[PDB]
RNA sequence: CGCUGAAAGCAUCUAAGCGGGAAGCCCGCCCCAAGAUGAGGCCUCCCGGCAGCCGGUAAGGACCCGGGAAGACCA
RNA sequence: CGAUGUCGGCUCGUCGCAUCCUGGGGCUGAAGAAGGUCCCAAGGGUUGGGCUGUUCGCCCAUUAAAGCGGCACGCGAGCUG
C-alpha cells in the first residue's frame, strides 16, 4: 500500500476508488496499491 | 410606575416526548420553557420557568455523523484525565445524560441557572414518577 | 460467587509434597446468614455474614432487632458477600476445598502517616556528597511555571496501609472443617487476628 | 426585559416580537416597550387588542 | 442498463412489500429486504420492480442497489445459494463433524467452523467444500471467513481457493 | 482485510448495509466513592408544655477512662 | 535589570508522537528465517558501566529495545555546585 499525496494510476489496471472518502488506487498489482496520505 | 414584578406561583409541570425530535432542537425548545421566557410576566432574577419532565429521552435523534464524530469530554484532574466519550456509547450508558448535558449548555450559569437545571427531569424510556405533578403534555 | 467471613490467625509454612509452602491460617466459619441482598428488595444479589459473636450486653436495640428478624444470634461484625447466595443458614468453610483458587481481602497494617520511601518507594537523595537535609525528601514534585501546579494524585507523604487490600488467586493450601481453619498459600493483608474476607477467585 | 416580556405575549398570540413591533409601527401607534409591557401582564384583553390592530396592519 | 431492470419474481415466491421492507417465501425458505422509502416496489405478478422517485445520483444508486438486492433475496428463497472453496496444499483438508466444518490446513490444532443460521457446509471432498442456504451475500460471508482463515499462499498454491479464484502466485527461491 | 452492491449493464469493502480486525479505547480486576447538594438504596430501632417552640427525652451518641499492628492530633 | 537564578548531575515525574521494543497490517528485489518500507498504534518499557563538569558522543556488556522531544534547553523557597 503506497501511501502518498500523489495516488495516480501507474497501469491501466491502476483504478481509482474514493473508499471511506479517502481515495486509494486499488490495483490488480498490488505494488500499485496506493492510498491518499 | 415600576415595571411589573410578578407573585412567586405554582410552577406548572410539563411533559415533553423527546422520542423523533432533534437534539439540538428540543433541547432548545426545552431551555426555553425552562427559563420560563414563555411566560409575559417573565423576571430574569427569578426562577419561575416550569418544571420539566421529558421521556423517551433515549429516543433522541441527532443528524450526520454525530452518533461517533461527537465525543462528550470529560476531565477528572489527574494527567491524562481527558476521558472521551462518543455519543453512540453515552447513549447505550447513559442515554438521559445526553439530553441534561446539552441542555445544561444552554442555560444561564450561576446559581440561578443550576436551580434551573434541578427544574429539569429527563427520562430514557416512557415512565416518569411525577403522575402526582400532574406533568401536562405540551407538543413542541 | 460463594465467599466466607475470617480472621487471620498466623501465618506458617508447611509440607505439602516435599515443599515448604507457606501459608496464612484463617478462621473462618462459621459465618451465619443474616440478611439476604435480593434485587427486586436490594437492587443486587448477595448475603449478609456475621462473625464474630457478640455479648448481647454490647449491641444497641437496632442491631438487636436487625438479628431478631432473622434467627441470628448477636454477632460483632457484619459484612455482606457480593453476588451470593448460599442455600444453608451457616456459610463454612465446607464451600471451599484444597486447591481452590480463592481471594483474600483485609485491611492492611496501617503504617499511620507513612513518609515518601516507605509509601512510594521513591529514591530519596544521597547519603554524602553534600546533600543537605534532603536525604529522605522527595526533591521536585514538578515544573516551573508551566503549568505551575502540582497534578492531582502526585505521590506524596500519608497514611501508607491501614486500607482495604485484595490479594488475588491465592490456593486453598488446605481446609480443616472441624476446626474451621483455612490454609491458604502465601501470606494475607492485615495483622494476625485482623479481619479478613475469603471469595473465589475472579481469575481463570 | 420589556422586549422579553412583550414576545411572550405577543407569541401567545401567534405573531412574534419582531412582527408586533413592525405592525404597530404600521399600525400608527406609538406606544412603548414599557407600557406594551405592562399591558401584556395586566391587560391581557387590552394587550390582545394590540395584537388585533396588529396582525390588523398585515 | 440495472435498477432499470424489472425484478422478474417467478413462483415459488411470496413478495409483499411493508414500509422499508420487502417479504419474500421461496421453496428454499423466507426472508426480508430492507428497502429504500424513497425507492417504490412494483409489485406485479411475474416480476415485480423497483422505480427511483427522482434522478439524482442518490437515486439510481438506491434504485440500482434496491433493485439487485431484491433479485438476489427472491434467489436466495427460490433457489438459495453456494459457494465452493478448493483447499489446497499439501495434507490440508477438510470434512464435516455434525453441523459445524473440521478443516486442517495446518495448524497446532485444526479449525472448525460454525454454520450460522441456513447455511450448509457440504463436504463433497476434503479437498472442496461446498456452503449454502438462503442468504446471498451470507453466504459469502461464511465462505469469506474460511478463505480469511487460510488464504492463499504467494509462492505455493498451499491454501483455500475460492470457486473459480485464480491463482497468480509470483516465483520464489 | 472482507461478504452483498448500485450509482456506472462491468467492477467496486461503501454510497444502503453486514463482518473480521491491535500491547490500542469501554467494560471487565483492585481501590476510592452518595458533599453523587442528583447528598442514593435495604434492614433494624425510637415515639408531650408555649412549618414553629420548648421539655426532659426515645433509640442513640458524646464526654470520661483502659487501651489498640488505629494513630502526629484528630479520627 | 527596586532580580525571571543560567550548563550539568540527582529526585520526581507528566505529556506529544515525527514509534526504539512490545501489538496489528500493506508492499517487497517477502522461498523460510531474517529483513527493508510504509501504514495504525503512546498501554507498558526503554539496562548497567568506563571517559569527560559535561548535555553530546565514543566505548564496554547486554537487551525486545537500549526512541526522539515539551514541560522556563521541567524541576536550586527540592539537593549538589
Ligand atoms: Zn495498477
Amino acid at each position: 500500500m503506497k501511501v502518498r499525496a500523489s495516488v495516480k494510476r501507474i497501469c491501466d489496471k491502476c483504478k481509482v476508488i474514493r473508499r471511506h472518502g479517502r481515495v486509494y488506487v486499488i490495483c490488480e498489482n498490488p505494488k500499485h496499491k496506493q492510498r491518499q496520505g | 410606575m415600576k415595571t411589573y414584578v410578578p407573585k412567586q406561583v405554582e410552577p406548572r409541570w410539563v411533559l415533553i416526548d423527546a422520542e423523533g425530535k432533534t437534539l439540538g432542537r428540543l433541547a432548545t425548545k426545552i431551555a426555553t420553557l425552562l427559563r420560563g421566557k414563555h411566560r409575559p410576566d417573565w423576571t430574569p432574577n427569578v426562577a419561575m420557568g416550569d418544571f420539566v419532565v421529558v421521556v423517551n429521552a433515549d429516543k433522541i435523534r441527532v443528524t450526520g455523523k454525530k452518533l461517533e464524530q461527537k465525543i462528550y469530554t470529560r476531565y477528572s484532574g489527574y494527567p491524562g484525565g481527558l476521558k472521551k466519550i462518543p455519543l453512540e456509547k453515552m447513549l447505550a450508558t447513559h442515554p438521559e445524560r445526553v439530553l441534561e448535558h446539552a441542555v445544561k449548555g444552554m442555560l444561564p450559569k450561576g446559581p440561578l441557572g443550576r436551580r434551573l437545571f434541578k427544574r429539569l427531569k429527563v427520562y430514557a424510556g416512557p415512565d416518569h414518577p411525577h403522575q402526582a405533578q400532574r406533568p401536562e403534555k405540551l407538543e413542541v | 460467587m460463594k465467599g466466607i467471613l475470617g480472621v487471620k490467625v498466623g501465618m506458617t509454612r508447611i509440607f505439602r509434597d516435599d515443599r515448604a509452602v507457606p501459608v496464612t491460617v484463617i478462621l473462618a466459619g462459621p459465618c451465619p446468614v443474616v440478611q439476604r441482598r435480593t434485587p427486586e428488595k436490594d437492587g443486587y444479589t448477595a448475603v449478609q455474614l456475621g462473625f464474630l459473636p457478640q455479648n448481647p450486653k454490647r449491641v444497641n436495640r437496632p442491631l438487636k432487632g436487625h438479628f431478631a428478624k432473622a434467627g441470628v444470634e448477636p454477632v460483632r461484625i457484619l459484612r455482606e458477600i457480593r453476588d451470593f447466595n448460599p442455600e444453608g443458614d451457616t456459610v463454612t468453610v465446607e464451600i471451599f476445598k484444597p486447591g481452590e483458587r480463592v481471594d483474600v481481602t483485609g485491611t492492611s497494617k496501617g503504617r499511620g502517616f507513612a513518609g515518601v520511601m516507605k509509601r512510594w518507594n521513591f529514591a530519596g537523595g544521597p547519603d554524602s556528597h553534600g546533600a543537605h537535609k534532603i536525604h529522605r525528601h522527595p526533591g521536585s514534585i514538578g515544573n516551573r511555571k508551566t503549568p505551575g501546579r502540582v497534578y492531582k494524585g502526585k505521590k506524596m507523604a500519608g497514611h501508607y496501609g491501614a486500607e482495604r487490600v485484595t490479594v488475588m488467586n491465592l490456593e486453598v493450601v488446605d481446609v480443616i472443617p472441624e476446626e474451621n481453619l483455612l490454609l491458604v498459600k502465601g501470606a494475607v493483608p492485615g495483622p494476625n487476628g485482623g479481619l479478613v474476607i475469603v471469595r473465589e477467585t475472579k481469575k481463570a | 426585559l420589556w422586549i422579553v416580556r412583550i414576545n411572550a405575549a405577543c407569541r401567545q398570540h401567534g405573531l412574534n416580537y419582531s412582527t408586533f413591533i413592525h405592525g404597530l409601527k404600521k399600525a400608527g401607534i406609538e406606544v412603548d416597550r414599557k407600557n406594551l409591557a405592562d399591558l401584556a401582564v395586566r391587560e391581557p384583553q387590552v394587550f390582545a387588542e394590540l395584537v388585533e390592530r396588529a396582525k390588523a396592519a398585515q | 442498463r440495472i435498477g432499470r431492470l424489472p425484478i422478474p419474481v417467478p413462483k415459488g415466491v411470496s413478495v409483499e412489500v411493508a414500509p422499508g421492507r420487502v417479504k419474500v417465501k421461496g421453496p428454499k425458505g423466507e426472508l426480508e429486504v430492507p428497502v429504500s422509502p424513497e425507492m417504490r416496489v412494483v409489485v406485479e405478478e411475474g416480476v415485480v420492480r423497483v422505480e427511483r422517485p427522482s434522478d439524482e445520483r442518490r437515486h439510481k444508486s438506491l434504485h440500482g442497489l434496491t433493485r439487485t438486492l431484491i433479485a438476489n433475496a427472491v434467489k436466495g428463497v427460490s433457489e438459495g445459494y453456494s459457494k465452493e472453496l478448493l483447499i489446497k496444499g499439501i495434507g490440508y483438508r477438510a470434512r464435516l463433524v455434525g453441523r459445524a466444518l473440521e478443516l486442517t490446513v495446518g495448524f497446532s490444532h485444526p479449525v472448525v467452523v460454525e454454520p450460522p443460521e441456513g447455511i450448509t457446509f457440504e463436504v463433497p471432498e476434503p479437498t472442496r467444500v461446498r456452503v449454502s442456504g438462503i442468504d446471498k451475500q451470507k453466504v459469502g460471508q461464511v465462505a469469506a471467513n474460511i478463505r480469511a482463515i487460510r488464504k492463499p499462499s504467494a509462492y505455493h498454491e498451499k491454501g483455500i481457493y475460492y470457486a473459480g479464484e485464480p491463482v497468480r502466485l509470483k516465483p520464489g527461491k
